[PDB]
């Protein structure tokens, strides 16, 4: 047993084993929708960015017709990489080896000496670069390798309820700012994934240094004091397709010292958000998030950092750090949020620098044979979770909880066990049977007030 | 554009040598105080790989950067090493700088434009080792019997940083 | 086959193959007693040291009661390493991720927000750190993962006869002196293992510069000359459980230039050793040893270097170099032995620096496919050996021999073939059948 | 399929996959004759070099009787490497561990303390360093491991017709000039192999800056412009055992800026070469070659660079660059050719430095799973090829083609599929059936003039 | 073998520092005319691993060498990088030099024999990094005001070059 | 202690530059005579990874140490390289030092407290390469020729040595 959804525990082979990584690449990264980027990274027709779909290099390009297309960054001639630039504007991509010109959708448009050497016998339509399915959600561009997969709408599914709160907001929505901060971290891709999905428990201990100096609202978390009630101060969420996040109330501009533009933006837009998405989602709109979109995209709403974990084997990843910001926010406010986000969660971040060893140590400790045969515990908040009357999916009582952990590894187990999407789609009705307490929030809300 | 005299070059070399000792010994408060001015702009911009035919301008302070701090925000970074209970850094990582190719130029108004190469070697725990190479660009002015940097631009060589973090001063 | 005990030869796959290394980890380092340290490394109650048990990290801790417990250095929550310090004093070990504190025996004593977040719905008895069995022999602490294994004293077995000569001696015994010199050598763990078990043949050739420079009684070995009688100069030994060592007669303080404390200690304590263990073991007490304890510990009594080869895969190891010194010796003598041991066999040792390529080249030459299909030869002095009347186990004629080589790979082959200890325990009365000449020492002495 | 000979395409798994490399090492490097060196590298009795045969370290030695013997550079005692010197003169090789003396033929001749410690019981006859089967052709020394393999002349076969043009020529022949230039390149060994066998197509595109600067005859290739007639400018050949090369007419001393002695040597020797072999091979004698001998030797006759690609796994090689010069040429001309060859195709070569990425990027692009499951095209000039009534094997109309590419991977597929040399030799009469245009050159020659 | 004076040592140090800046900034044409003589011999011989008992003489210019160029052949190499359009170098590799142990000695005819240690750090694309340790032996003359090298022997440490190429000036 | 004058700092730099050349060329006997005092204490302590709350004293020359030699024991180490037939040194392995951050201070009685960073790059055989970074604390002493070190404390960065050995001076 790699993952135990009933007991809420996982084997240490998940971070270390190379054959498990082979199953992950086949039944997750070559199946589910992966984050390519945003339309702000490729705004004008012709603009493109090279990015990773796990270990596959891909060129996301903004098309001349208006659509967004992506394809594998590899020439059909000898396999050579077509484009090496991180970003730019190009109507056609030329390979550096022989000069095969590729189109904006990866179609082989032209080849040098076609009439002379090839004698026009080269079937260029069959020699197109392996195209990738591209779909957008509120500007955020995703990518998928499986034709039999569902839509990006359905893949997010009930998680769209939450995303709409911030990714639409008061009509403006949000966008990514580049260029990103690329850096290699010697750890498994799931350790930062599980961390950013619902690890409010480490915030007080690991980031006790930074939180104490900054002060404000989040200073009380430092040292893991038992006096402060975390159940009333926050909540946690998890969905059908492994998407989940923790939320801290009234801490949107938490870590920001220079937050005038960002704080005023929320106070001006909270009235519109209360009207659109109700007071239940306005509560989230004013709070600090710690989200991971399955499998390998994470972000912190409020702190406004946006990360994507590109796996490079079972023991290493390449962390791409963007800065997520509102569209309708001022250019000065966007620059302010960028500086504060990078100062906190950049390559030399005041917080991010603390997690460095926490990610690597968990992975490379499994180098020992007796160690990796052991197991991991994710049972924080077992019994105190279930379907909320208002909020969709499963909800936890506190942000310092492991409801998101369980939901992440449950969908992981489902994807790893299932041979195809047809087997996954069959369990749409009975996916949350592993969460036994059904009448939890009914009894809890009746006891309150 | 005029290169500084050999005697002035020694004092700038000696300033950076003292500055390196304070980084390695962990005397950041004492560095921030003497060898850093209150109008400092500590800047480490993010250079992305572009084609040579690309006509876009180089990254400005308004654009994304790893470091982009003033004295107050730079002071906040320093206090994490002192007042903070950072578990990664008990004990502190051993760092060692190798400054070379120091070339000062008279920038007028008693200000000096200095260019230099920096090779940072970092060691922590048992077998972990990471190496970084940077191209520093400074503006130093004479303040009392010494120097103080007020503009500082650090150009990283590697696009993808092969390290847990870049939390170290140069 | 991998090992041939009959003809005394081994395949080159033993130093290279991945699947063999996977079988080694499981059928050796996860079954045998591995050297953790000594009481001197953790003298007072509360003192601890982090160390390796192969590729597993473990925390050896002196309990408040006095006993010693060890457990895997990994938090039961997410698997993160609990303690990164080499040594120190601690009544509890806190994990750096979320703050899970563990006791001296590796039990989950307390966790932050257990009342609030967990609601006391956490079986902390079952979520303790993976404990390891810990037994000690004359101060020297060992560790074992397999619960079905025998005792440490029985695992040593007939080898105890020899160990008692030096690890007890006059009465005090010996103790390690840290901190150790850690260093990575790109080679298989067996190559140093076989070297220190009985490779006196390489000493005259490889360390011809060091021996000729230092001079003395060990200077004659340099160059490998046939005129000197090696049969009279020393002997070689090997036991049932893979342990073995060579000995040079009256060469204890051979490599030491400054040796007023170490030599005079032996001169004062030899009379006590002669009374207790007799003249047969007095011979060993004055001689320079050359030992390896199976699997992966080794030392040199005389030069007083103590090494443990922690494997990091089939083509890499981490060498921890402690300094083994006598307890009853004076503080000045202990420090003198430490400097001489490190100067000879340290990281920048005058001898150890010569062996660098000899370890690595033997392993990495098997990168080629045609090379690794070849075989190695350990047949120096086959037949010229057998059961000694006085000394237990099997003994060889000269220290320059491969009796310990044969005995090392023989038990190695047995451990690799046996699925459990019951299969190994079955062949206690038929382990030395590979050595044919039983009436060798009976005729030689007559 | 790993290689498709009908459609002329190969899978990208060949550059990347470890199991394919395991087969390559079993079925190609352990079978085919590998280039060890030349007589000139070890000219006199006692002379040796250390070189590789794949990942195996070997010691080639010039014997007392004049013959050449090779053996594995590894001691029979504990495996330790015997000789670390790149070259020298020695009547015996002593292992540095214990001192086991090995002869020139790799026989364990002497052991320290044999009578004393070993008691003369050590069977030294059976403990010889494993000998490699050595055979030579026109000075060039080869090495083989398989006992059932054919002779060196049979292995070359049809290709010797071409080799005799240059490796004998006027009578002098050719020789290698050491010491070589050793350097690691992060790529598969087949990418340089296919490049030097017949990639005239990349020469104009990749080396446009270098060729345009030098000028002369080869300056016209810069940019691969359609105006020029590539068919008349050269040809391309391939043979049974995968040996093949392209030719550029009257461009031998093309890249040589200082070509005084080299061109004068050709002008003096072209007459006797014409009378010996004929005007069809005189055309070749004056032309610029780009050859690869299967599996892993390659050279450029004219520019006079000689390379051997020693594989260090599927994703790395060690390039050994020699300089190939004629025996009868003057010492000053040899040194002039040496400098011009290294300046062009050395470690810091003006041309070879351009190809650095083209080799590595083609290999490491297959790090992604979706990428490496794709395919590579090699259909340039398919159909425009066949058996020549004068030249042996299969010939192509232009040197900018992929006849050699097809023929290289065709024999590669034959070796990887066949379980032994007996199964290979069965295809002697039906190897070139994959080239369907039988009546190509008969129609071409009769239609012309 | 007379060591140069401290005043002359700085001028040679400042010359190599200005020389390093030109390689890093990619100003090869100005280097080729301003800091190199027209009778230059740029040489980098191929040393091989021999036994100590071997008595064969060390590599000469007649033997094999990675570099063995005159002035025109150096100009052939420089103009490739400058006017040409190399795809491998679009964009362009980040390079950085770290000169050390600059010991100069006086020779005949106002010439200076200079020994120097060089560490070259090269970065390119996303995660590609290579290091080269090298020993430099030069003969410099005083082109007032001003130095110009006319002999340059580069000694590589590693036998097998762990890099795609060695196409960079020292 | 007060920092040394520019003229004195140059002589110490020139002394170390010469000292490095003697290590690289393999002139260990001439080094020991000229450049080393007869009461030398060559010391390289084995530093341990300890928690910040742990208040044990720093290692001392009678705790474990890699180097802990006097002049007579330094001769033993030098004579191994000369008269000895070490096989790992056929051929002799290449080493290259990069001394930086040299800062001298007047201790007293004609003695100089000198701190400096050292980066050792070692190469041997075909593809074997190892790097070492370490801090050096010296007490130099003036005499007829120039200087002679009588105390030398070398501080290794890495806990676990990623090399076959540390058999090299400084
Ligand atoms: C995961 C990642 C970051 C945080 C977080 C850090 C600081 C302030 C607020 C939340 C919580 C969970
Ligand atoms: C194996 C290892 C070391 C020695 C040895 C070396 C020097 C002095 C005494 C024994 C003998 C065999
Ligand atoms: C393959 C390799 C090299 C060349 C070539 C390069 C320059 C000049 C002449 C031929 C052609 C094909
Ligand atoms: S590899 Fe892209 S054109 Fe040949
Ligand atoms: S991992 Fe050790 S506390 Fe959670
Ligand atoms: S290993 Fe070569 S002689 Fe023992
Ligand atoms: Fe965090
Ligand atoms: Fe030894
Ligand atoms: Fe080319
Ligand atoms: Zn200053
Ligand atoms: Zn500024
Ligand atoms: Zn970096
Ligand atoms: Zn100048
Ligand atoms: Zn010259
Ligand atoms: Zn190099
Ligand atoms: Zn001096
Ligand atoms: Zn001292
Ligand atoms: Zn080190």
């Amino acid at each position: 047993t790699l993952v135990d959804t009933v007991n809420a525990s996982q084997s240490r082979q998940v971070f270390w084993d190379e054959d498990v990584y082979a199953l992950e690449i086949e039944r997750i990264f070559s199946r589910a929708w992966l984050m390519l980027g945003h339309e702000s990274l490729v705004p004008k027709p012709g603009d493109f960015i090279t990015t990773y779909m796990a270990e596959d290099k891909v060129i996301l390009s903004h098309q001349s017709d208006g659509t967004f297309r992506a394809f594998i960054n590899s020439c059909s001639h000898r396999g050579n990489q077509i484009c090496h630039a991180d970003s730019g504007n190009a109507k056609a991509f030329v390979c550096n080896y022989h000069g095969w010109v590729f189109g904006q959708d990866g179609s082989l448009v032209d080849v040098p000496l076609e009439s002379r050497c090839y004698h026009n016998s080269l079937d260029k339509q069959k020699l197109a670069a392996k195209s990738v399915r591209v779909e957008t959600y509120k500007g955020f561009i995703f990518g998928c390798h499986d034709p039999e997969a569902p839509s990006l709408e359905d893949y997010l599914g009930e998680f769209r309820y939450y995303l709409d709160t911030i990714w639409e907001g008061a009509g403006g929505g949000m966008e990514l700012l580049g260029p990103p901060m690329k850096s290699l971290l010697q750890c498994n891709w799931k350790v930062p994934a599980e961390n950013f999905i619902g690890d409010g428990y480490h915030v007080g201990w690991t980031h006790a240094a930074a939180l104490s100096q900054i002060g404000g609202e989040l200073a009380g978390l430092a040292g893991n004091r038992a006096d402060i009630p975390f159940d009333d101060l926050g909540l946690q969420f998890t969905t059908r397709h492994g998407h989940g996040f923790g939320v801290i109330d009234n801490a949107a501009a938490g870590l920001h010292i220079k937050r005038e533009g960002w704080t005023k933006f929320l106070e001006d837009t909270r009235g519109e958000v209360r009207r659109k998405f109700g007071p239940e989602r306005e509560r989230l709109y004013l709070g600090h998030w710690n989200c991971s979109i399955f499998p390998n995209c994470s972000f912190l709403y409020g702190t406004n950092t946006f990360k994507i974990w590109h796996p490079r084997g079972p023991h290493e990843i390449e962390v791409w750090t963007y800065t997520i910001v509102p569209r309708d926010a001022d250019p000065a406010t966007k620059s302010m949020i960028q500086r504060e986000a990078i100062r906190t969660f950049g390559t030399a971040g005041t917080l991010e620098s603390d997690d460095g060893e926490n990610m690597s140590s968990a992975t490379y400790i499994n180098r020992g044979v007796i160690t990796r045969n052991g197991r991991m515990n994710s049972t924080m908040g077992v019994g105190y979770e279930g379907p909320h009357p208002v909020y969709p999916g499963i909800v936890g009582i506190s942000f310092i909880g492991e409801t998101s952990y369980r939901g992440f590894y449950r969908f992981w187990k489902e994807m790893i066990d299932a041979p195809d999407w047809a087997s996954v789609k069959a369990n749409d009705d009975t996916w949350d049977s592993v969460f036994p307490n059904r009448n939890f929030w009914n009894e809890k809300l009746n006891a309150a007030e | 554009q005029i290169p500084v005299t050999p005697d002035v070059h020694y004092d700038i070399e000696a300033h950076y040598r003292a500055e390196v000792r304070m980084f390695q010994t962990g005397q950041y408060r004492e560095w921030l105080q003497g060898m850093v001015a209150e109008d400092i702009h500590y800047w480490m911009p993010i250079y992305e790989q572009r084609l040579t035919r690309d006509r876009r301008p180089d990254p400005t302070p308004d654009d994304a950067a790893i470091y982009n701090d003033d004295f107050g925000e730079l002071k906040q970074r320093v206090e994490r090493l002192y007042s903070g209970q950072v578990w990664m850094e008990d004990p502190p990582s051993k760092i060692r700088y190798f400054v070379s190719n120091v070339e000062a130029f008279e920038a007028g108004n008693g200000e000096l434009d200095v260019l230099s190469n920096i090779l940072v070697y970092r060691n922590r725990r048992q077998t972990e080792v990471t190496v970084h190479t940077l191209g520093r660009e400074d503006k130093l002015r004479r303040d009392g019997n010494g120097f103080k940097v007020f503009r500082r631009k650090l150009i990283l060589d590697a696009r993808v940083t092969q390290d847990k973090n870049l939390y170290f001063f140069c």
